[PDB]
């Protein structure tokens, strides 16, 4: 769909786990830019407004959790678009018949 | 030409702590500081790991 | 500058951007690229010296130049076509025309001599803006008629623009020259792209200007312009000559740094083409990049260069700057490379 | 022996206008 | 230059070595022009006979490297009976790089001109062979 | 809100705060001719701000705790030290009038800055406009090189530029021999080293440079050494001023916003007082650079900005 | 030590400590809502 | 390899979170523990390798390079600590950082199934690198060196970046187990020979070749001790560690391309071995030692017979440890009178007794001593470069006469004759030292006993 974040389709995909690992690392980027801001205005790095560092951290997964989502669509969308047209098309993909070793002929090549 | 710091001296760990093993100016984190490397460097790594 | 007439200035710079990104009309395309223009001047002028003058006027010239090479490919386009929508164009002159209209709007070489002169003669805040945000509207047009571009023509001013670009930083100690020799070289891998995957262009496009805000946002904090002034940085911010080196970097294109990530894409997506040459010319000239980025990082981070005693007096005060998104621009700019596979979202 | 750190004459490489 | 550079690729390598060098010597001319063109636009010269005379060097300089990278490589296929032998460009660009470190007086320049010049040759020559694509054709 | 372009939008403009009364007032004069006394007195009756002469410890009095730091924290320039030695091979004299000058600028963002935003006026003891009699009379005397004022040119040219010059320009003349006998009724022994010519080359810069410029855009009062006892009558003259030129005439609170972001933000108002001009007498190592600014992050209440050292008592820095 | 000036960030701002706190709360409860929806969207639309 | 990857990326925020003084004990400690652990690697069968998930996969080739890579970290740290007590302490903090971070970027490169995966953290490798030499380097010429071990490698990895992308167009796929078996053989033509060039001459950068070493000598000279440990110890052995993976697609057509490369290493090696006969920097000499000793390695993955492998892999193990080693025994002295020329302190063996059994060590495994497993990684390649071809007994065995000449040249001219007279500040040998050189010897000489476990895959 034309200028759509997310299309309707999208939505018979299963959606991240909340425990994604890609998820949980831009939650660690989240809390990387917590630190550094705190860093570059001289305040102690740690301990330095949690309540802006949460705000890292939410705003990077909330973000971030959409950018995965659509990430996963696109993929779909890739796969479903190249396996219809190999079905459309099967003379371009053809059924090789498959030799095994026994009978393909390798020139052996001898380390000498 | 400029205002600088002159070179320091070389500071000789042992005139302080004769005792010294070359870790650390403090006696006691000097101490600790052998302990582990022996300890897990002879004792664990290269008994228990040999 | 009243602060209100800053703001609409501003929102009109942007407003000619997005109208060229939503038209389907060449006239309006054309439109949108004169309210740019016709806003971004005023921010050029605002400090107001003989320096800020010549890169307004040198900037004016070459823009409306351009502008009026575009406009001619558009006509002859009707012509040739009795049409006005956004697409690949139906004449062989006309994409010539417009390709070189476009070249010349991004600075691209042999048409990149404005873009040293306009970014050293402005403020560091209009250097922002001319270096990222004015690349978004030529960007869009190119991406929407590349079919009917010339290769030859496209491929060599992708060539000419890593070159130039490269050799032109060499010779550089003003941090705004350095960054518009780096705008070229780097405007040269969009394009270079281009003709094989357009979406490799965009990912290049996003990632130079996280990248290129990240520097003169850090740029603007300690009002810095040249590399001796930045120099002086350790003495003031210790923290901000790390997130120099590690952005410098990235730009440089290093693993396991983001700056990586758009090289690494647009080699493989001219790999299976089966362009080897080219991208392996491409990669071995950005050296030249990451050469005189070393030395950024020398001067600054990696050595202590002499200070002066009035430096003492500036212990004692805060950062004031906005410095705003710097924290996460910065994560941004470095630490991306994990997520590379979301690059599918701008497809 | 104290790390050698850039001097007035080293730094004076990059004043110039150009390199 | 797609005309001059498809009658040196359309005639067999080795053959007819004089006219070669027209073909050759006519790229070198082209292309000492160009930068004649851009160097005197970008650097005025004091006079106009001293920008006739930076013209006349580079657009000789560059035609002379020119004939003789087109003569060179050519009488050494004929000679050696190796049409398709990238050590025939080899020579040859090597010969353009020495030509150019005479007319730059600069032995250092004449060195480093041959192994460039005469490596560069090589390539294009394996290029043609295998048909290695510079300005490839978007497939996928 | 902090000022800026949103609170000025929201009708913080200084023509507003500003009155009749909003004046910035600069008292000049030779050693000893009587600035302090007559300026602290101009300001009470005035009802103005009165700051003290910039010090060598300015600074500290405007950060931190307000207590002076140690000397080496402003680079050990010392006052008495250029009495003693202002031929001194390690550059005392002119790093110390470097470090002055720098003083004196940030002392004028703030008395600027307090006019702006409260629109009380303010009584000053010398200020940038005047400081470089200093500077002549360090170099007739040979105490300081002629690279040393082309630097301090350099500088004052880059940043003198963007600020207003004073309302009115009261001056002291006190000539030379009177100034002479009261540096010994002062007592203080390192004052007393001071040479004749050195004051009069003082005097020349003030009589010769600073007058002459100063009234084409101020308001120019001369008072004698009695004249300047009655502070009552120097009041008097100043309540009668026309104020019928200079630059105040032309700002409009367009031009006062740009003013008031610079002076708010004193890294921008230091900005070119450290430009990379290595001079011997102001130029740093890496490794002198590097020691002392360790020290210094050491000191209570500088390691963390302002409000957020919980070793001096600030609180609750998990939520700031 | 005890600043001679009254610091910009003396005492927490309340306002911005409550729309901080309150906007993470927010966004966190939009997320956690929004995957409940995609996963009772997902398998209606895949028959589980 | 999470179990290894993990705590290793838990030493940041120890190191970070220790009390100030406990960053050497905590790093220290823990670090050694993470090397105790790296021993459960050896879970090594004779038909399949340890191949532990899509990602991550550890044969009997990585195995021993992990170890060596993990067991480094701790003995950097030690001979870090006393250079380093007057820095800055979060300066110290970063310095330990780039350490761990080095640690990490070369367990996961050797343990990557697919090789942009090992590109990328072989790539990684420099950052850190670059930034210890340059940043807490000593002297003025460690801007210059770093820019020639940047650019370098480079010159050489982003041509390999190219050769391995199109591989993975036209086989596939890059990974090393999907690579055994559809792997087809490389016939002769000139895209083919840069397709080999672009695969090899990255890790020939590395090793480095016989042309192309001139970077090692700088770099060595001007890092600081960690990194000349880690640099001679491990990252050299990033480019054979390449190469014997990447050959396995580049038959046959390495039967005709190795010979230039050959011819290099074998009388590259006898020319660099002379040169250390006139080297006055002791640092110097031990870094052309290195490439002497690669030499071997290049030769024996490039000739390809099970005994050529198996003697590279013992080798590259060996020298981990004996040049590591050298150069800590070289920064002790340096560490006293602040000089790295070797004629300077003389007759060392009168004023520090101990610490001349360690140079006596040191030296003798250098040179090969059977049945050091420094003679069995070189028996093994003069074994199989015999069968190659016969004459190469002559510069083998030359190399051999010289490198003993060297080896004990080193160990007379700084610890026999007189001693020098002016200089008078050689203090006892610290017990962090002693403990330092212990912990290279006493594993070097005891993988005598069980050599299989640094023989390689193929063993
Ligand atoms: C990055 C941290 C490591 C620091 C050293 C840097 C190494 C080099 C970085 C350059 C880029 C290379 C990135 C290599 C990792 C990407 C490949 C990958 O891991 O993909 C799988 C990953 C989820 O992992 P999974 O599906 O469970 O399978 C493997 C689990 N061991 O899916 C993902 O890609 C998302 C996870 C990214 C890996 C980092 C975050 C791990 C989670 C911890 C967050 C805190
Ligand atoms: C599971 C997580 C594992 C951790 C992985 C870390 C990956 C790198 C993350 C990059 C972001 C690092 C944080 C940004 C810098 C802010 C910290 C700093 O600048 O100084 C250290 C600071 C202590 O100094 P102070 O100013 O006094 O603050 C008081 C608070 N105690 O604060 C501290 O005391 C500690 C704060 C963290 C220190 C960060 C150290 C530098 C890390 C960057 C170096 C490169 C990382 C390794 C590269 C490989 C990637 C895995
Ligand atoms: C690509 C894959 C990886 C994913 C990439 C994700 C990138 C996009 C993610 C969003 C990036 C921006 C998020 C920045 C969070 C920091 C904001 C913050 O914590 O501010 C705290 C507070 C001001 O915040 P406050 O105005 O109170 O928020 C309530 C809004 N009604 O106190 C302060 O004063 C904050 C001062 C520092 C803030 C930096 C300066 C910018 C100003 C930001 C204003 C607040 C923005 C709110 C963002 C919410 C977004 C959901
Ligand atoms: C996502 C990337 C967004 C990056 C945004 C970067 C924020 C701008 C830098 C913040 C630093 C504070 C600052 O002052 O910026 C400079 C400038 C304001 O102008 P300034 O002169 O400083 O003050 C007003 C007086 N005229 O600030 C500006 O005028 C902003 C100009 C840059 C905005 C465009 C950034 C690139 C394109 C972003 C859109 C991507 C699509
Ligand atoms: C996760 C997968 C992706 C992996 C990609 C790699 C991720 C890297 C991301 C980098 C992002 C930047 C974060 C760096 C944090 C480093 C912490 C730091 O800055 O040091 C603390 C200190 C801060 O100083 P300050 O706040 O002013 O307080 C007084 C203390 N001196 O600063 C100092 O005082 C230090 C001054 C000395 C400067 C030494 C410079 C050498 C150390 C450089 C380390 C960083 C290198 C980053 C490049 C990439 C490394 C892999
Ligand atoms: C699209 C089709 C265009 C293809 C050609 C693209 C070339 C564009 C080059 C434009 C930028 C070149 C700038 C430059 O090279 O400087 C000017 C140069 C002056 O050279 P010159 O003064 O004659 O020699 C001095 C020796 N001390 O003058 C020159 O000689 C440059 C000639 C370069 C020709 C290529
Ligand atoms: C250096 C940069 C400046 C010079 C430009 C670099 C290119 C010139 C060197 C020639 C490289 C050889 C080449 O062009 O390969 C072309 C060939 C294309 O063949 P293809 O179209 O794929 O045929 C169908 C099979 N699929 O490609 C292939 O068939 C496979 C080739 C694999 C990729 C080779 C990458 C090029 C390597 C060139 C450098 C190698 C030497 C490295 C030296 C480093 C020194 C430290
Ligand atoms: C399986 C995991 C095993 C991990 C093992 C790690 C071993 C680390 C050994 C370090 C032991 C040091 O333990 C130490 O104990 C005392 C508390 O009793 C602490 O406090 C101590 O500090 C100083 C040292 O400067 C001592 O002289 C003093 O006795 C005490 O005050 C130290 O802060 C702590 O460092
Ligand atoms: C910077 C200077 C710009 C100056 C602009 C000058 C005016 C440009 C005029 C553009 C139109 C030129 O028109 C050019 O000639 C004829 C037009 O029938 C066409 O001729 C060619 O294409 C058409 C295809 O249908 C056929 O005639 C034929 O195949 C071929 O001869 C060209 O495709 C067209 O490109
Ligand atoms: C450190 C640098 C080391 C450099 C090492 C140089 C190795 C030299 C290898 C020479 C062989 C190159 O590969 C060679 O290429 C051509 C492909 O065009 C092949 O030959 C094929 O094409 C040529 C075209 O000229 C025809 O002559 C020939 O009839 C045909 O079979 C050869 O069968 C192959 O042997
Ligand atoms: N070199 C130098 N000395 C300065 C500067 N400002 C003040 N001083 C010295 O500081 C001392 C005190 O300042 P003065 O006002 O001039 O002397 P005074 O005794 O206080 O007399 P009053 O004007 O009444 O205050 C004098 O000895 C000055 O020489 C300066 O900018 N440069
Ligand atoms: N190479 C192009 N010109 N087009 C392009 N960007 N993709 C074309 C193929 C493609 C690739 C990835 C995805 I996800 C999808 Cl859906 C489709
Ligand atoms: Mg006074």
């Amino acid at each position: 769909a034309t200028f759509q974040f997310l299309p309707d389709e999208a939505r018979s995909l299963p959606p991240p786990k909340l425990t994604d690992p890609r998820l949980a690392f831009v939650g660690f980027l989240g809390y990387c830019s917590g630190l550094i801001d705190n860093a570059i205005r001289r305040r102690p790095v740690l301990l330095a407004g949690l309540h802006r560092q949460l705000l890292y951290i939410t705003s990077f997964v909330f973000v971030g959790y959409y950018l995965l989502k659509r990430q996963d669509y696109m993929y779909a969308v890739r796969d479903h678009d190249m396996f219809s047209y190999i079905k459309s098309h099967p003379e371009d993909f053809p059924e090789k018949d498959k030799k095994t070793y026994g009978e393909v002929f390798e020139e052996f090549h001898p380390v000498r | 030409r400029w205002q600088e710091d002159p070179e320091p001296e070389d500071e000789n760990l042992y005139e302080k702590n004769p005792d010294s093993h070359g870790y650390d100016k403090d006696p006691a984190v000097d101490i600790w500081n052998m302990r582990v490397v022996f300890f897990f460097g002879f004792s664990i790594v290269l008994v228990l790991g040999s | 500058m009243n602060p209100i007439i800053f703001i609409i200035i501003l929102l009109t710079i942007m407003l000619g951007t997005i109208i060229v990104m939503i038209s389907s009309h060449w006239l309006l395309v054309w439109i949108g690229f004169e309210m740019n223009m016709l806003a971004i001047i005023p921010i050029m002028m605002k400090n107001h010296n003989p320096r800020a003058t010549e890169a307004s006027t040198k900037y004016f010239l070459t823009q409306s130049t351009a502008s009026m090479l575009l406009m001619m490919a558009v006509i002859i386009n009707l012509m040739f076509s009795g049409q006005w929508t956004v697409m690949k164009l139906f004449n062989p002159m006309a994409s010539m025309l417009m390709t070189m209209a476009l070249a010349m709007k991004l600075g691209m070489a042999p048409f990149h001599f404005w873009v040293p002169e306009v970014t050293q003669g402005i403020p560091l805040s209009s250097g922002l803006i001319l270096l990222t945000w004015q690349k978004l509207a030529p960007m869009s047009v190119l991406y929407q008629i590349f079919p009917s571009i010339n290769l030859n023509l496209i491929l060599t001013l992708s060539v000419l623009s890593i070159l130039i670009g490269g050799w032109g930083g060499l010779n550089q100690t003003q941090l705004r020259k350095i960054m518009a020799y780096s705008s070229i070289a780097h405007m040269g891998w969009m394009t270079a792209v281009l003709p094989y995957n357009p979406t490799m262009t965009l990912l290049n496009l996003i990632i130079y200007i996280i990248m290129t805000s990240t520097m003169f946002t850090m740029f603007m904090a300690n009002s810095t312009t040249t590399t001796l002034s930045l120099s002086h940085t350790w003495n003031k911010t210790p923290i901000m000559t790390v997130l120099i080196l590690a952005t410098l970097l990235s730009m440089g294109g290093l693993p396991p740094l983001s700056g990586f990530m758009p090289k690494w894409m647009i080699i493989q997506e001219m790999t299976k083409n089966n362009s080897i040459i080219l991208p392996t010319f491409m990669a071995i000239t950005a050296l030249l990049n990451l050469y005189f980025y070393m030395r950024l990082t020398y001067s600054t981070t990696l050595t202590m260069f002499p200070s002066t005693n009035n430096m003492k007096m500036k212990w004692q005060f805060p950062l004031m700057k906005k410095m705003t998104f710097l924290p996460t621009m910065v994560v941004l700019s470095t630490m991306m490379l994990p997520l590379t596979p979301m690059l599918s979202v701008l497809e | 022996a104290r790390q050698w750190q850039p001097d007035v004459e080293w730094a004076e490489q990059y004043g110039g206008a150009v390199m | 230059a797609k005309t001059v550079l498809r009658q040196y690729w359309d005639i067999p390598e080795g053959t007819e070595c004089h006219r070669k060098t027209y073909a050759t010597t006519s790229i070198g001319g082209a292309a000492g022009l160009v930068v004649s063109a851009y160097s005197v636009a970008l650097k005025t010269p004091t006079s106009f006979l001293e920008g006739v005379a930076r013209t006349g060097r580079y657009t000789f300089t560059a035609a002379a490297i020119g004939a003789i990278f087109g003569l060179t490589s050519c009488i050494s296929a004929q000679v050696r009976e190796k049409p398709d032998d990238p050590l025939n460009y080899l020579i040859g660009g090597c010969a353009g790089g020495l030509i150019l470190g005479a007319r730059t007086r600069s032995y250092g320049i004449g060195a480093a001109a041959c192994a460039y010049m005469g490596l560069t040759a090589a390539l294009v020559k394996m290029g043609q062979l295998e048909g290695w694509q510079v300005f490839a054709e978007p497939k996928v | 809100l902090q000022y800026g372009p949103l609170a000025y939008i929201l009708g913080e403009k200084a023509t507003k705060k500003m009155t009749e009364k909003s004046k910035l007032i600069t008292v000049d004069g030779n050693i000893c001719s009587g600035k302090s006394k007559l300026a602290k007195e101009i300001a009470e009756k005035l009802g103005l701000k009165h700051f003290p002469e910039a010090g060598i410890h300015y600074v500290d009095s405007t950060t931190g705790d307000g207590k002076p730091l140690p000397v080496q924290f402003s680079g050990n320039c010392s006052l008495e030290k250029f009495y003693d030695d202002p031929k001194s091979n390690d550059g005392n004299s002119y790093r110390l009038q470097a470090w002055l000058y720098a003083s004196r600028l940030l002392q004028y963002a703030d008395a600027l800055e307090h006019l702006l935003s409260t629109g009380q006026g303010v009584v000053l003891e010398r200020s940038i406009y005047s400081d470089f009699v200093f500077l002549e009379a360090m170099y007739r005397q040979g105490f300081i090189r002629k690279q040393c004022v082309d630097h301090y040119n350099q500088v004052k040219k880059v940043t003198i530029c963007e600020y207003l010059p004073p309302h009115v320009v009261v001056y002291v003349d006190v000539p030379v021999p009177e100034v002479q006998s009261r540096i010994q009724k002062k007592g203080n022994p390192h004052e007393m080293k001071i040479t004749s010519a050195y004051l009069q080359d003082i005097e020349n810069a003030y009589k010769g440079t600073f007058l002459p410029e100063m009234s084409e855009k101020c308001e120019v009062l001369q008072y004698s050494a009695w004249e300047a006892q009655d502070a009552e009558k120097v009041v008097e003259d100043i309540e009668y001023l026309k104020y019928d030129k200079g630059p105040w005439l032309d700002q409009n609170d367009r031009k006062l916003h740009k003013l008031r972001m610079l002076v708010q933000d004193k890294l921008e108002v230091l900005n070119y007082t450290s430009i990379p001009v290595f001079l011997p007498e102001v130029t740093v190592g890496a490794h002198q650079s590097d020691q002392v600014f360790q020290e210094f992050t050491e000191l209570p209440g500088r390691k963390y900005r302002a409000g957020y050292n919980e070793d001096v008592g600030d609180k609750w820095i998990w939520l700031k | 030590k005890f600043y001679i000036q009254e610091p910009p960030h003396g005492s927490p701002n309340w306002l911005k400590v409550g729309l901080t706190l309150g906007t993470s709360v927010f966004l966190w409860i939009y997320l956690i809502k929004q995957h409940n929806e995609d996963v009772l969207e997902y398998k209606r639309r895949n028959g589980l | 390899m999470l179990k290894y990857i993990i705590p290793t990326i838990m030493l940041m925020p120890l190191t970070w979170l220790s009390k100030n003084n406990m960053i050497w004990v905590n790093s220290t400690a823990h670090s050694l523990l993470i090397s105790f652990t790296s021993l459960l690697l050896m879970n090594q069968f004779g038909d399949n390798s340890l191949n532990f998930s899509l990602l991550f996969f550890s044969d009997s080739l990585s195995t021993p390079l992990l170890i060596l890579t993990m067991w480094l970290l701790p003995l950097m740290l030690m001979a870090s600590q006393h250079h380093l007590s007057k820095e800055n302490l979060t300066r110290k903090k970063l310095f330990i950082t780039m350490l761990i971070s080095l640690q990490l970027f070369l367990i996961m490169t050797f343990t990557a199934m697919e090789l942009i995966l090992f590109y990328i953290l072989f790539e990684a490798t420099l950052v850190p690198t670059l930034i210890i030499i340059t940043r807490w380097g000593n002297q003025t010429e460690r801007l210059n060196a770093g820019l020639y071990f940047l650019f370098y490698t480079l010159a050489g990895s982003l041509p390999l970046l190219v050769a391995l992308i199109y591989i993975q167009n036209t086989v596939g796929s890059l990974n090393f187990l999907m690579l055994q078996y559809w792997v087809q053989p490389v016939h002769n033509s000139w895209s083919n020979v840069f397709m080999w060039l672009a695969c090899m001459m990255a890790f020939m950068v590395k090793m480095p070749l016989y042309g192309l070493h001139l970077w090692l000598p700088k770099a060595h000279v001007e890092a600081p001790i960690a990194g000349s440990m880690v640099l001679a110890a491990v990252l050299l052995k990033l480019g054979g560690y390449g190469m014997l993976r990447i050959t396995l697609i580049l038959n046959p057509m390495t039967d005709f391309m190795a010979y230039p490369f050959i011819m290099l290493s074998l009388w590259g090696m006898i020319m660099t071995s002379s040169i250390c006969l006139r080297q006055t920097d002791l640092k110097s000499l031990i870094a052309y030692s290195s490439v002497s000793h690669m030499a071997l390695v290049i030769v024996a993955i490039l000739i390809q017979t099970p005994w050529s492998y198996m003697g590279a892999t013992a080798l590259m193990i060996a020298h981990g440890l004996t040049s590591s080693m050298l150069f800590c025994l070289a920064n002790s002295n340096y560490e006293r009178i602040h000089s790295r020329t070797m004629i300077l302190a003389r007759g060392l063996q009168t004023l520090l007794p101990l610490m001349a059994t360690w140079w006596l060590l040191a030296s003798l495994t250098n040179l090969a001593l059977p049945p050091t497993i420094n003679l069995i990684g070189e028996l093994f390649v003069v074994m199989s470069t015999f069968s190659w071809s016969n004459i190469t007994i002559i510069l083998m065995g030359v190399n051999m006469v010289i490198t003993a000449l060297y080896s004990l040249y080193m160990l007379i001219m700084t610890q026999r004759g007189k001693y020098t007279y002016h200089i008078n500040n050689i203090s006892p040998s610290f017990t962090r030292e002693n403990a330092l050189m212990s912990l290279h010897i006493l594993p070097l000489l005891l993988l005598t006993l069980n050599p299989k476990i640094i023989l390689g895959p193929l063993y």
